């Protein structure tokens, strides 16, 4: 009644790179 | 006849971290 | 004979936000 089941599937795709960083700080004084 | 059906894959890898951020402005005149 | 694959796995997460940018250039000479 039966044959042999089927493969794995593939690894997914990478996921997308991340947003810009923010600004840094006002410099040093005194 | 047929067999059953294979296994779902894994997850892809993660993205890149994102860009670091701009300088800050000047410290005070001296 | 053969069951069918199995499907693709998901995608990965997205990547984290970018370090914060440089202090700024001293206010004093150098």
């Amino acid at each position: 009644p039966k044959g042999p089941k089927g493969p794995k599937g593939p690894k997914g795709p990478k996921g997308p790179k991340g947003p810009k960083g923010p600004k840094g700080p006002k410099g040093p004084k005194g | 006849d047929p067999g059953d059906p294979g296994d779902p894959g894994d997850p892809g890898d993660p993205g890149d971290p994102g860009d670091p951020g701009d300088p800050g402005d000047p410290g005070d005149p001296g | 004979p053969p069951g069918p694959p199995g499907p693709p796995g998901p995608p990965g997460p997205p990547g984290p936000p970018g370090p914060p940018g440089p202090p700024g250039p001293p206010g004093p000479p150098g």
